């Protein structure tokens, strides 16, 4: 809990711990770890994935549209951020550095001096 | 046609001794891109202030400048500070 | 009178009652963004930059512009100061070309050192930019008048520093020019100034111009020769090669000008 | 930082000769807590720590030193304050750290 | 009570529909020099001890205290240096047209208020700086203000009371900016006409660097008048702090524009209806009216309806009285119109000392432009409404917080009628992708 | 428009721009309004009198010449004549035409007078005519927003009460030279039209307005006012 | 149109520095340490109850409390070696703190798994 | 090289300058096309994706 | 985080993201998305009450509506009085929360009398339908047809809208909104004229000038 980094303190992942501490135990902590990532890695695209769409109230027959990239694919990568952070979504998609000279010198400063970082010390695990 | 160096020269190419045959910043450029550019004809433009990317689009081309076409002398073409494209103004 | 006790951020400090707020700020190592006010040159409230908000005021004061009143809280840090400085960054950069990868000023421009710094972040002017043509002023003076943000740097230096009177405000509006009425070039012996009193990429030096960026330069401070006097210098090479030598603060010398 | 969180004082209450100073950030995670000791009871405080119940289950995870001779605050310096760590690596000239 | 019925009994403006001669004759006519040396004895400070109590207003932009800015003169400069009194004669202000019939209507009683400001401020010379507009106007000034000085009240002598008052007259130019105090004290100067750092004070250096102290020709005029009449003659036309009468200039879409005399706090419709036979097309017919320049906000149907012509009464409505400039619209005027030439005037008239006015100006007048044709978003007025909010209190004069009073007064008002004109230009237009290119050009 | 000086030669700096004398002789009382120490206050007058002498054009030798008298900065004369709207650099038509194209105008219907004048003189409101007689602008408020619509000539004798008609007949009369200043209606002056609800009753006007005062038992009154609060 | 807050307002970087003196030091032996009693004016009431005073009122903390700085807790309780027991409830204090982060887990401890 | 907002002559000019006679430079679809946001030109794949055999 | 701050809006209205740590509200929106129990997710809406958002609960109500996740007395008896406040502070800029809400309430046939109530008044009295884009009116109206919790004055207002927006129609949401009409038999001739032919120029369509006689 303190130390989870991005998205798995929230999925259900299954983790094998050895009674031996052996090679043979090694090996099959690397094989189930590959399982329980292809799972996990499954869990996390159903996650990111718009598994309903709207169904006619007229029979049940679900209204599938024609011309969407919803009806092509049913993965949204971009439904989560443009639903929860529509004002930097539409920032992003918008405004750009041949666009905005405030972007433009933001790329100036990102390619030239970077980012000022504040005074500290820290340490970060993965 | 006028000699390099001269004072009329320095006043008309910004201080500068402009290459006609382009051969000399061919070489010195190591590129021929500046008489490809000199090939391209002087452009007529209505409004006194455009909108020059050197392309078709945003990022595109190069990043959009605004040029003064109106200046204190009419006629006066002013090739773009992003592209080599030159515009001037549609009557004067 | 003698000693007058301000509050800067919270911070008592006792300080000049005829000294400036942004001379308390600065002496107290407080940075105020600042593109109008130069110390050495007349101070006036052509930039907003310094636009203060202080403790029971109504509207922000131009902290180069407005002395320290005794007892007065100066919020520096505070949310309104913060909003202030971005509406003000924002309004500058509304007609700012897009020319930092083609100007002379990229790398040590004070326009996108205070917008990376106390800017918005973003832009929201989807229109079409104002453009005025640049001037010709000879081989020592670069002239881009569409960078120019008409600070009156340029006129109050040479009002003021230099003597001549070559340089004024034309125009009124959104197409005031930042030159000379007529063309003319600009000798006066300290036209090496002119460059660096510029706050953005309106006046730079011409033979400099596009040599490099200051993040290939390599300075190292000397004194000249070429005049009597020595004034102190800081010569900046890449390499081999001399890039170019700008002036060095020597008030025992020769103040910060250079011939 | 919702997560269960005290200062190991336990450490300067054996010791009973040391003033301990204890800093906690958000930069780091809820769980880490960095502290100065000197380094004569050094061995002593490694050895407290190796053979001692509820801290005997201990691992080192890391340790680097810091060049604090050369090492100055390049922006912000009004900024600092008074139980910092960077007033601290500039008062020294070198600091171990051991994580 | 009910203000706003004052008869031609304590008229001051009595010859503003030209009735009389404007020169000597018609002024001494009309009261002119008449007992000013007598005035002139009660001493500066019985003068200005009377006009405070007559309760003046600032009658130009601000409606500040006349009599406390007044007394803030110097009472003696230490070192020598000279007095100034300026009249600001030069109202480039929309709507308003009140100073422009005083000049040409009344000449003498603003030269006997003008050497009555200039005593009670020791003040021993005057400027009334008249707009560059009105030529004809001054030319009957100067011609006036040489009758005046022949007349013996202006000069070494003035009206012989041992106090040499020299009055000069300054044909200015198209400069609402030199409309202000320290844009008029810099063109005065010889220079442009930006405004200067605030406060440095004129009263504490002014003009030549001299102090100087300015006002608005209408609160000049009423000083002789108000002195000869008594304090309380002035102070029972209007409300507690709003003393005194106002010429209202009504216009617009009136039936009968016209500019007339009137108490104080006069009721708005009252006023309107009386004044001008109603809106065209009746009470119900109009739609907007601003009730000071352009600066101010343009005002709603229901706040028209029950409303009074004062300071105070505006402010608790959002507007402002100002120069009491009652523009009104009916129900025919696309606000969008009129708010669009409302920012070309203003952007014509910011003086672009401040980046942030000029660029705020700029960008203001952009938006207009797009608002009208409909190339535009209800967020567009929500970004319009910050932008006027940055711009005010964050200029360098007042004339970069006045240009944001109207677009805020309009996007509060009128937000329903730019979303349907919005809703009609996209539904008169589909576009699904946006381009990244900044908007077309106008 | 152009802040800077076109490269135009006509206001080249061979132009001959010599003051009259009398021009030279009114000099006189305008710098006496200034102190002798700042001259350059009358820059504004020197500026009117080179606008009135050369034909509604301010040429550059003018300017020049100007800053000669006024021992100011060229530079400066320039920044003065170009920070007013109300002088012309430039050789502007024989009638500099001027519309008021702010809201009061626009409200009364100054966009429906202007098109009338264009249509009259088949000229761009922005340009000038090729016969040089006339030049159209969208002026500001002229202080004529309450007679709206308002036009103005040559910057003097300002014309009001702008119709349809009224402007077509006001504009054959300026061709004639003969045109009735100021409103061309029966507005008197500010008196608008629709009647007259101002000082309707004149005998008070002619009343003579002579009102008195003793001013020094006021000022006693106020001397002894002010004893009373002091004790 | 919204650029107000394209900058964050709020970052995670707050930081608390405790400070807590030798927890053997004597109150005596505190005061003689920050000066307010003299080395050799020790063992005599007045002189003691002096120096206790002027740190109080000085320092702004009791001369037997031990804590210097506590930000990083903000505890009112300080140990000391006279301090028994409260050395006690800080021993307490440690075990029921360990039990609660122990049983704060949602994978790493599980004592029905 | 230019974007929409140009003239027709001048596209139809700088396009011929170029030597260009494969990209679209007709005067009449570059009015008809002023100041344009289309978002791109696409093809329809058909089903079903099979080779195409050259049998006899 | 909650240390020496304090959780009180700005606004005095609604909460804005610009006003909390951006981790919060990032772990607030994974757990919401992560919270596969409707007693789970009433758990974690009523702990982060402090600093719930109204982009928080449309997320979470879409993440319901996506997941099928069925609604229980928890839902109905905690997450009725939540979404009732949030609905009583909403305001025009909350136009896309609203639209979400209603449309995911009825596509998932949720049965609140008192929500319904709500929704209905803001939709209606407030009139905020006019900040509600064309397609999106017309998935809310669908969404409201689905449980069959709608107001026919509504109904009619969406109608007289899409009669105005004729050029904005695309053939999902012109089949979305037949299907959301023919499904409650709500509608007009120029309506299904409309779905018929919605770019159709002003002869084909009849009673076009009378529609627009009537505007919004
Ligand atoms: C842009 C601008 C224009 C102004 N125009 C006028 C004007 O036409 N008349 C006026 O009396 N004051 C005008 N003022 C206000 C003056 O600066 C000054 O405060 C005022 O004339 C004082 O007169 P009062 O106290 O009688 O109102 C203007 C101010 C600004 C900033
Ligand atoms: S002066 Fe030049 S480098 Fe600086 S912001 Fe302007 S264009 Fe960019
Ligand atoms: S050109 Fe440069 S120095 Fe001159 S006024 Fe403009 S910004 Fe200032
Ligand atoms: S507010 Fe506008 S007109 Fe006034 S000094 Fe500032 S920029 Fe000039
Ligand atoms: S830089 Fe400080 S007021 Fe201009
Ligand atoms: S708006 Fe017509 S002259 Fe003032
Ligand atoms: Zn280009």
């Amino acid at each position: 809990k303190t130390e989870t980094y991005a998205n798995y303190y929230y999925l259900n992942f299954r983790s094998y711990t050895g009674q031996h501490g052996d090679c043979y135990d090694r090996f099959l902590i690397r094989m189930n770890e590959m399982c329980e990532s292809l799972n996990i890695v499954n869990q996390s695209i159903n996650k990111i994935s718009k598994f309903n769409n709207i169904v006619s109230i007229n029979t049940k027959k679900n209204i599938l549209n024609k011309e969407n990239f919803n009806r092509q694919t049913t993965v949204l990568p971009h439904l989560v951020l443009s639903y929860l952070n529509k004002n930097d979504y539409n920032l992003k998609n918008t405004k750009n550095d041949y666009n905005s000279m405030e972007e433009l010198i933001t790329h100036f400063k990102y390619w030239s001096k970077g980012l000022k970082v504040e005074s500290g010390y820290t340490y970060q695990s993965v | 046609n006028l000699n390099p160096y001269s004072y009329e020269a320095l006043k008309e190419n910004h201080w500068l001794v402009s290459d006609s045959s382009k051969k000399n910043s061919e070489w010195t450029h190591k590129s021929n891109a500046e008489q490809l550019i000199a090939k391209v004809p002087i452009i007529y433009v209505d409004s006194n202030i455009v909108r020059c990317i050197g392309g078709t689009e945003i990022n595109a081309g190069h990043p959009q400048v605004y040029i003064q076409l109106d200046t204190r002398k009419h006629g006066t073409p002013q090739t773009c500070k992003y592209c080599g494209l030159r515009y001037a103004k549609k009557m004067d | 009178n003698k000693q007058i006790e301000i509050f800067i951020d919270g911070k008592p400090a006792k300080v000049d009652d005829s000294y400036t707020i942004f001379q308390a700020c600065y002496e107290n190592g407080v940075i105020v963004p600042r593109f109008c006010y130069h110390e050495r040159l007349s101070v006036a409230g052509n930039c907003r930059m310094c636009l203060v908000e202080v403790e029971n005021v109504p509207k922000p004061v131009a902290a180069c512009a407005s002395q320290v009143v005794p007892g007065m809280k100066i919020k520096t840090k505070s949310e309104k100061t913060r909003i202030h400085r971005g509406n003000v960054m924002e309004f500058l950069l509304a007609n700012h070309p897009l020319d930092c990868p083609i100007c002379d000023q990229g790398g040590e421009c004070d326009l996108q050192d205070i917008s990376s710094v106390y800017g918005y972040g973003i832009s929201r002017y989807n229109e079409y930019k104002r453009a005025v043509e640049d001037k010709n002023y000879g081989p020592l003076v670069a002239t881009s008048m569409n960078r120019c943000i008409h600070c009156t740097r340029c006129v109050r230096f040479a009002t003021q520093i230099a003597g001549v009177e070559d340089l004024g405000k034309t125009g009124r509006g959104k197409a005031a020019e930042i030159g000379t009425y007529v063309e003319k070039t600009f000798n006066t012996e300290l036209s090496g100034n002119v460059v660096d009193v510029c706050p953005v990429g309106a006046l730079t030096n011409a033979p400099y111009a596009f040599t490099s960026r200051p993040w290939e330069l390599k300075s190292f401070y000397t004194s000249d020769v070429f005049d009597t006097l020595g004034s102190a210098i800081q010569v900046d090479t890449r390499g081999p090669e001399i890039m170019r030598v700008l002036p060095r603060i020597h008030e025992e010398i020769n103040e910060e000008w250079i011939s | 930082m919702q997560n269960k969180y005290m200062q190991p004082i336990q450490l300067f209450i054996v010791f009973e000769k040391l003033n301990s100073k204890m800093w906690i950030s958000k930069k780091l995670n809820s769980n880490h807590s960095i502290a100065l000791i000197p380094s004569n009871w050094f061995y002593s405080i490694n050895l407290f720590l190796k053979r001692e119940l509820l801290f005997s289950n201990i691992t080192l995870i890391e340790n680097s030193a810091i060049d604090t001779i050369s090492y100055n605050l390049e922006t912000n310096q009004n900024d600092l304050d008074k139980t910092n760590i960077e007033n601290y690596f500039f008062k020294n000239k070198m600091l171990v750290f051991y994580n | 009570r009910s203000y706003g019925n004052l008869k031609d009994q304590d008229r001051i403006f009595t010859n503003l529909y030209r009735d009389g001669d404007p020169f000597v004759k018609g002024a001494l006519k009309r009261g002119d020099w008449h007992q000013t040396k007598e005035i002139l004895s009660n001493g500066p400070e019985w003068i200005i001890d009377e006009i405070k109590k007559s309760g003046l207003r600032g009658r130009g932009g601000a409606g500040f205290l006349s009599g406390l800015k007044y007394s803030f003169m110097p009472k003696v400069n230490p070192d020598g240096r000279p007095s100034y009194l300026v009249i600001n004669s030069d109202e480039s202000e929309p709507g308003t047209c009140k100073d422009r019939e005083i000049l040409r209507n009344d000449p003498h009683k603003l030269v006997e208020g003008a050497l009555v400001v200039g005593f009670s401020m020791r003040a021993r010379a005057a400027y009334i700086y008249i707009r560059g507009e009105f030529w004809v106007e001054a030319n009957i000034l100067q011609q006036a203000i040489d009758e005046a000085y022949a007349k013996g009240f202006i000069g070494k002598n003035a009206c012989g009371s041992g106090y040499d008052f020299d009055v000069y007259i300054h044909r200015g130019a198209g400069a609402y900016i030199c409309g202000e105090e320290t844009g008029l004290i810099e063109s005065i100067e010889g220079k442009a006409g930006q405004p200067r750092v605030k406060p440095p004070f004129p009263a504490n250096a002014g003009l030549y660097g001299c102090p100087t102290t300015v006002t608005n020709v209408e609160t000049v005029a009423v000083c002789p008048t108000i002195m000869r009449r008594g304090a309380s003659w002035f102070a029972s036309f209007g409300r507690p702090n709003n003393a005194g009468t106002k010429l209202y200039c009504i216009s617009g879409h009136v039936n009968n524009p016209c500019t007339v005399e009137e108490e104080m706090s006069i009721p708005l419709r009252e006023l309107l209806e009386k004044h001008c036979g109603g809106v065209r097309g009746g009470w119900d017919n109009l739609l907007a009216v601003i009730p000071g320049g352009s600066s101010v906000p343009m005002m709603p149907k229901n706040v028209c309806d029950d409303v009074l012509m004062d300071f105070d009464a505006l402010k608790a409505v959002g507007s402002g009285l100002g120069t009491a400039a009652v523009i009104v619209m009916d129900k025919s005027t696309d606000p969008i119109d009129a708010i669009l030439r409302l920012s070309k005037f203003y952007k014509h008239e910011s003086c672009g000392q401040c980046t942030p006015c000029r660029e705020g100006t700029g960008w203001i007048v952009d938006v207009m432009e797009r608002l009208l044709v409909g190339n535009a978003d209800y967020a567009e007025i929500d970004m319009l409404q910050q932008v006027t909010q940055q711009i005010e209190m964050h200029t360098i004069c007042a004339l970069g917080d006045a240009a944001a009073w109207p677009v805020q007064g309009l996007i509060k008002n009128f937000r329903e009628e730019i979303e349907d004109r919005i809703d009609s230009y996209h539904a008169k237009h589909p576009q699904l992708k946006k381009s990244r290119k900044s908007n077309p050009q106008i | 428009r152009l802040a800077a000086h076109r490269k135009n030669d006509d206001n080249s700096d061979s132009v001959p721009f010599e003051f009259t004398p009398e021009n030279y002789k009114e000099i006189e009382k305008i710098l006496a309004k200034y102190p002798l120490k700042q001259k350059r206050s009358a820059v504004m007058p020197l500026l009117y009198l080179v606008q009135e002498q050369n034909n509604n054009w301010v040429p550059l030798s003018a300017m020049k010449k100007i800053a000669k008298l006024l021992e100011m900065p060229e530079i400066d004369v320039y920044e003065v004549a170009t920070f007013y709207t109300m002088y012309n650099r430039e050789p502007v038509g024989k009638f500099h035409l001027q519309i008021c194209g702010t809201t009061p105008c626009q409200l009364c219907g100054s966009r429906e007078i202007t098109k009338a004048i264009e249509e009259y003189t088949q000229t761009k409101l922005g340009h000038t005519s090729a016969d040089g007689k006339w030049t159209l602008e969208e002026v500001e408020c002229l202080g004529a927003c309450s007679n709206a619509p308002m036009i103005q000539v040559n910057n003097k004798w300002v014309y009001e009460d702008l119709t349809t008609e009224n402007v077509v007949k006001l504009l054959k009369d300026l061709e004639s030279g003969t045109d009735k200043k100021g409103p061309q209606n029966h507005r008197n002056q500010v008196e608008g039209p629709l009647g007259r609800s101002t000082l309707k009753e004149k005998d008070f006007l002619s009343g003579e307005i002579r009102f008195s005062r003793d001013f020094a038992k006021a000022k006693q009154d106020w001397v002894a006012q002010k004893e009373q609060e002091r004790i | 149109h919204n650029i107000r807050y394209h900058h964050e307002i709020h970052t995670s970087d707050q930081t608390y520095h405790s400070s807590y003196d030798p927890v053997g030091e004597t109150t005596t032996e505190r005061l003689v340490r920050y000066g307010y009693l003299n080395k050799d004016q020790v063992n005599n009431a007045e002189a003691v109850a002096a120096a206790a005073k002027e740190f109080q009122e000085k320092e702004k903390r009791s001369p037997s409390n031990n804590i210097i700085i506590d930000e990083i807790s903000n505890s009112d309780k300080p140990i000391t070696k006279e301090n028994r027991e409260s050395v006690a409830h800080h021993v307490r204090q440690q075990f029921e703190f360990f039990r609660e982060v122990n049983a704060e887990e949602v994978w790493s401890v599980s004592i029905e798994e | 090289a230019l974007d929409n907002s140009f003239s027709p002559e001048n596209i139809a000019q700088v396009q011929s300058s170029i030597g260009d006679k494969v990209t679209n430079i007709d005067t009449k679809a570059l009015a008809l096309n002023h100041q344009t946001e289309e978002y791109h030109k696409t093809s329809k794949l058909v089903y079903p994706i099979r080779t195409n055999l050259v049998v006899e | 985080s909650q240390r020496g701050r304090d959780y009180t809006p700005s606004n005095k209205k609604y909460l804005q993201p610009w006003e909390l740590e951006r981790k919060e509200y990032v772990e607030l929106s994974l757990a919401i998305q992560s919270a596969y129990s409707c007693k789970m997710l009433s758990e974690i809406l009523k702990d982060n009450l402090y600093m719930l958002t109204d982009y928080q609960l449309s997320f979470a109500m879409f993440h319901l509506w996506n997941h099928e996740i069925p609604i229980d007395n928890y839902f109905y008896n905690v997450i009725s009085p939540i979404l009732k406040e949030y609905i009583t502070r909403f305001d025009r800029e909350c136009n896309k929360s609203l639209a979400e809400i209603a449309t995911f309430l009825g596509r998932m046939n949720v049965q609140d009398d008192a929500l319904w109530k709500v929704i209905e008044t803001k939709l209606v009295q407030e009139r905020l339908y006019r900040y509600i884009p064309l397609n999106d009116l017309i998935d809310l109206a669908h969404g409201m047809a689905t449980a069959n919790r709608g107001s026919q004055e509504f109904y009619n207002i969406v109608e007289n809208v899409i009669i105005k927006h004729r050029l904005r129609l695309i053939p999902d949401k012109i089949a979305v909104a037949k299907d959301c009409f023919t499904a409650r038999k709500i509608g007009s001739p120029l309506l299904y004229q409309v779905l018929e032919n919605p770019q159709a120029e002003a002869h084909e369509l009849a009673g076009l000038k009378e529609h627009e006689q009537l505007k919004i």
